[PDB]
């Protein structure tokens, strides 16, 4: 039996289960944006900003049911509305990334029939960070 | 034309085989059988009258209103293939009948008393055709599929669930124990089973509480939203009312409501409340089988889940199709695009009989859940597609190292599913490979692998086209 | 014994054949059918299993707690004579598994996800012992056949009442219209009929007020209690609250609710606002049918009588046996004991399963309803005695001279029938006697007794013991 | 298809003439002046989407959403006979753009900003077609025609009524005073005049009890319903 | 006043000009909740004009979107964000999660920034219990603004709803949706001075005054006259302004003027010229349809404002040396320029219907 | 396109978003003030008080609207009442860096007649503030 260890383990919803992305792996989940013709976006936080907390409900009254801080992130430029070349998508992942080494970065599609966000994952995290655990290490 | 005393036959006011439906009309698809020697035009004519505006006898207040306006209608009869005396009856109701924003009422004209009638030996509601025009005096779904991943912040996968078990006979801190141990594991959420209320054992106050401490602690570990489906189902409106507030006060994101053991109108109300409140609703389907099982008599779960629909829930149980519980794959993708879409086109070979336009209202989360496990996850990414949410009861807290590893191993498969679909693979054919894959590389996945690998659940299915 | 992960037979811990039922336990007898190569007892295993504690695969969590004290028990497994695929299993449930006072819970552990199964075929919920320690959880009818007798005054014959028609499409006015005149001419109620809510061509408001008129122009003509069922029936609690309240306030006797339609969290409700106001409370079972025609599969609706029994309602409609829609005459019998009296005894020729001791909630009064008229009245009396309320839409306002002389013909035929009972005579063979001399003096009563000669409703029945 | 940042015509994205209208869509009739030397088809473009989901220059945010399912359309330009620069515009409003039983939120959108608007001289509403569906969603009128005749027992004739003079300065007395007075002499109702609220020389409280008390005084003379 | 006359077989055209309203009359008023000198001290704001933005496209958007526009435009440099007069509650958006995402957009914006937030809720609705609720879930939520629109809504639910800010510290922005329908001709109607008295009297902290020269009309003598009847305690009869009488509003608290519509950057100058500092400047199309999405469009706005304020405090005509502040500030700023590049050449002159 | 950046970019109200005021540019704002015969004021806080927050709300029911910590600084000395020279307040700017050298610092103004403050600007930050950028890296 082995122990799913509760310290210095926090996740990052989809695919932070799996082993982390290789280039080859986030190249593939881009074709598939692009092959279903959902519009890319990048967004950042810094690491105060990188996960849902309650700040903000001192000011409420009995209404915080699904209220949380830090679930919107900042935008990377725009929306690449129209976007049908992957090589565009990754090229703004190596240009948000360098303007900021120091943030949380995940990319995300949307679809606009359904109005909504179809997919997203990490795509890095601060150097820093000593929050996470590699997979060979998330149990004891 | 007078008042004329006695009995004469149904189909003389209400078989109309030449109507042109109106676009506002209700339209019900009867699955028929009549008695030896009654004609179906007869039969089908009478369940329209006593669904509408008739009785046995001729009544002489007829004359003051207007029976061509009201009258329900017998418009078409069609045979059905392989059955010497069944039939689809095909009945058009105006919509001046029904009382806006109510499943009740319609359900108490179009299901009140025709299923009961000598004259047939059985009935079975297998379609509604509900117009926009009376969808709009609807208030609907709390939030629905879209709301509801935007308020969670999760996309891009299946959401994954967890009934506690067993079923009775916990108390609150172990409840809120186990809901922390699956919750921290990668679950989503857990949920209250669908008979958890208040109890001896487990009083529901107790129960709210420990569990939030349980969502609260996950949600801190992890630092993804967690929820747990607490059962508002109780006896009286007031006690319905009084769980939802203490979940409204306590913050945390979902509550939950067997809509068919309550009832619809209790449903629509907590429905409202949970649209000004800003909660989630989950709604469990208990009762629904004991309605749509069988072929020749009932009602399809298809109409049970357009109801709720109108009703109001976030979501609605699905079937798993491959689990322990009956749902056959056709019919089950034909009903979650009816849960799901907004425009879903008339097609009989998934038991779709009337064209249905959901003019925008919020499409109802479709949940897999009962008798599933890791194997099973292939299929179910391959049948719901991101937009369900997945749950593994005994498929967690039946893990062999408890259930935060049993919650990782559910946890993995999804997502190795999941990119597995998105870099091209056919998970109908290359999913025990997938699986596998993910095994060799997850312990807590492999362990869950080896005690359920030979399970399946394989048998006649009883509810067929 | 440690925690052991994996599937194993649900018979192991479920199937206790040597099993001594608690007098606190709640006892469940299910017709069951399994699929070929499902042992019985391993099917009435499930059923325990599924319907009380139990999942599909083993779960760690059951060493926290006592699966002795809390698992349901299929404790006996009886042939169904005639049948190779059927049998009775009998259930027994710990009461420490259900909410005190609520129909709602109750339901849904015994019937909430079993039918369903992919192991059986189909299922029937035949009978419930509900012990005396459950009982006295529920606050039960508002009022109850003895004290609704002694508040409108009424003695010595069954009540009389009668459904507007036509169902649908009559405006407000036009409803008191008709009210008055059927209350005028000897009918002690009226109705709305079951669908009957708030509709475009009749608002309930408008209805309510109209009738209330009605109701208190008949009372002074006549100088009889009248009353007049208003329908409660809503979207939502909040509505059916208001309409309660409305008719509180003008003094009116007696509503009326629909309550598998609108559902027992609702009708519970309901029951307890009435009790707390003084209003009778008219139960309408609109939908039973959809739940209860079928011998194969299903909830019997002496279960559905019971249920709403200890839900909350002073009238519950029963069948007629003999009119319009399908009741056997023993099943009948049955049932109506079970609604009406303290303590009925075991007896499987009327489908009663267990002695059930309702430790003196009161009784609810049986409804005979639907295509009856004059001629029905002999066999009527003698079906259901005094405590009863016979009711007659068609049959009132399809009499060929109007309400009033269809009322005065109804109400003619039952006291000359009630007279001739106390006299001595047999009901059963000198029936069609006492209607004729009834006639012969009576010219309202003979010309409803000329336009109904003829009809009959004679089918074969299809829920048999 | 990208995001295209700058000012381009109305016409291209709200002028559809060859839009076959739904049966759930709001229709409405604009007669329309618009300055000289704005196209009769951009004016009415203008209207149309300053009234449902467009502003005055292309926004990014149109991408996220589905501006097909949305937008506000110019389907018809009609001339009008007689007038050398007025037409009639006919827009179409998808349902999905109104709140349910809200008059409020259907006038804000098509009547909230386009009579403004420097492009045009003149604006006016002259119809629309409100479609059942959403017709559906409002409580309507409290009773109506035939509940109204039934209620107060009167059939086959015109109703009478009667405002009470001069329009201010009477006091609670006198105002019950003239409507027992016009009550009892066949008039089934008086009434408030428009502007009689509550002022220093009348207090509504005042009124509606004197008028209670001339309300039931006439019924019971005239044995016929009365009201005010 | 205006119930019946218009009517008139005996007339063929009436216009009310406008109203003197006594002190005597002004006092049974409860008036606007805040008015101009306490919302500045609430906001802590002084020195400049307040920036908005209403979100775009008008309809459309789901809420999470609405607020990640309302996030990315008040983080740039706006002071306040608003729903679209006609963002009520509808299918593809419902009013209560947009509270809430506008909410966490309003929150992080600030704590981002340093600067008080805003996004005008709107509380307009299709009855007095919808519309109370709407306020009350913003007060709830903590949140400084509502708003509503007082003509579609009507002048009852106005004043309830003022009373009701009043007594919880919220602000109230009021939209003039319909304004036109009743004030664009000279012939018939009701002067916009006349409607703008009543909603000061109704109650309102914000109230829509025109841009001069945006996309609607709104003559500049004209506007300037009433933007002086909408924010000061007296103004004196002058009738090249279209003032018919002198109008006391003993004390009565003024109302901020908010210019919005087809206005952006250069059209900055003319707006610090017109209104002043006490006054609310509004670019949806002018920050959302900016190159570079909201937070550059928003810091575009801000600049623009910022570098007419310094000019003008410096003794810079803004009526001349305009042109050359707004250059000066693109040859500096890069989210300023790409907005003069886009804008240059838009202008909104046509003649004007309603004159004096 | 560049990009607004949403790490360490806090703001002081008036003026901030225009390149840093120069001695020349402060005394032009000053000789407005006086010209417009208005009321100068310095205000000064700690670093910890310098922005609007809301930790006393954890006292409060639903009345927190509008309500925030730290709008109020701490006055230096008096408002200059009668001031009719620009010099007399640069020097009262060089006093009050002086003694709170580590301080947040504002110029306001205060008109007597509206009764309001009617100008601000911020004159002094800390050197060891790091929650701000220079105008050229506020966007990247
Ligand atoms: O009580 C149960 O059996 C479950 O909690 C599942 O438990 P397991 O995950 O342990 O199997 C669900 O309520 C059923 O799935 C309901 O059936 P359905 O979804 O078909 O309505
Ligand atoms: O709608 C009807 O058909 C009735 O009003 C009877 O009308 P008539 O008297 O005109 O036949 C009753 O609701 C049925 O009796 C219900 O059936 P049950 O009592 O078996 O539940
Ligand atoms: O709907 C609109 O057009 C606006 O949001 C402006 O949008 P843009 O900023 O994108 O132009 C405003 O409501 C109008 O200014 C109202 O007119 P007014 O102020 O004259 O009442
Ligand atoms: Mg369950
Ligand atoms: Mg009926
Ligand atoms: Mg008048
Ligand atoms: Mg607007």
């Amino acid at each position: 039996m082995m122990v799913w260890t509760p310290v210095n383990n926090k996740m990052f919803e989809t695919f932070s289960y799996l082993p982390p992305l290789t280039d080859e792996q986030i190249a593939a989940q881009v074709d598939y944006i692009v092959a279903n013709g959902w519009i890319p976006c990048l967004e950042f936080a810094e690491a105060d900003k990188a996960y849902v907390s309650n700040e903000s409900a001192i000011r409420f009254g009995s209404v915080s049911c699904l209220y949380y801080d830090n679930r919107y992130w900042t935008m990377w430029k725009l929306p690449m509305f129209g976007c049908r070349d992957p090589m565009q998508v990754l090229r703004e992942i190596v240009a948000c990334t360098k303007a900021f080494p120091d943030a949380y970065v995940r990319l995300v599609a949307f679809d606009n029939q359904k109005q909504v966000q179809i997919m997203g994952f990490l795509v890095q995290r601060p150097k820093t960070a000593r929050d996470f655990q590699p997979a060979n290490k998330r149990s004891v | 034309a007078g008042f004329k005393a006695g009995v004469k036959d149904y189909r003389l006011t209400y078989y109309t085989p030449d109507y042109v439906v109106r676009d506002t009309d209700i339209l019900a698809a009867f699955r028929m059988t009549p008695q030896p020697g009654v004609p179906p035009e007869e039969c089908g004519a009478a369940v329209a009258a006593e669904s509408s505006t008739g009785t046995w006898t001729t009544v002489w207040t007829d004359g003051l209103t207007s029976l061509d306006r009201y009258k329900g209608r017998c418009y078409d009869i069609e045979p059905v293939p392989g059955e010497d005396n069944q039939y689809i009856a095909y009945v058009a109701y105006p919509i001046d009948l029904f009382e806006e924003g109510s499943v009740t009422n319609m359900f108490t004209s179009i299901v009140g008393n025709v299923f009961g009638f000598k004259a047939l030996r059985a009935l079975r509601l297998e379609d509604l055709r509900i117009p926009p025009a009376y969808v709009k005096t609807f208030v609907g779904p709390p939030h629905g599929i879209q709301v509801e991943r935007d308020k969670l912040n999760k996309y891009g996968r299946g959401l994954l669930g967890c009934t506690i078990k067993p079923k009775l006979g916990l108390s609150a801190k172990n409840y809120g124990r186990a809901v922390y141990e699956s919750l921290r594991g990668g679950l989503d959420f857990t949920k209250d089973d669908e008979n958890v209320n208040s109890q001896p054992f487990m009083r529901w106050r107790d129960r709210f509480l420990f569990v939030a401490e349980a969502i609260y602690k996950a949600q801190a570990e992890t630092g993804e939203v967690k929820g747990h489906y607490l059962n508002a189902t109780a006896g009286t409106c007031e006690e319905m009312m009084k769980r939802a507030v203490c979940a409204k006060e306590l913050g945390v994101p979902i509550i939950m409501h067997d809509y068919l053991t309550g009832g619809f109108t209790a449903n629509t109300s907590l429905a409202i409340y949970c649209r000004d409140n800003g909660l989630l609703l989950h709604i469990h389907r208990a009762m629904h089988a004991v309605i749509d099982r069988q072929r020749n008599h009932g009602i399809h779960f298809r109409v049970l889940a357009k109801a709720l629909r109108m009703s109001g829930g976030d979501h609605l149980h699905s079937g798993t199709v491959v689990g322990k519980l009956e749902g056959e794959r056709e019919v089950t993708l034909g009903f979650v695009d009816l849960m799901r879409d907004d425009y879903v086109e008339k097609d009989r070979s998934r038991g779709i009989y009337f064209t249905q336009d959901w003019c925008s209202m919020p499409g109802v989360m479709p949940v897999a859940s009962g008798g599933i496990h890791v194997w099973h996850m292939p299929a179910l990414v391959e049948i719901f597609g991101d937009d369900a949410c997945l749950q593994f009861g005994g498929g967690t807290l039946g893990h062999p190292w408890g259930n935060a590893p049993g919650a990782a191993a559910n946890r993995v498969a999804l997502e190795a599913c999941t990119q597995a679909r998105n870099e091209g693979r056919d998970l109908a054919r290359e999913g025990g490979d997938v699986i596998r894959s993910a095994c060799k590389w997850s312990p807590e996945l492999a362990a869950a692998c080896e005690v359920w690998k030979e399970i399946k659940f394989e048998f006649d299915t009883i509810d067929k086209l």
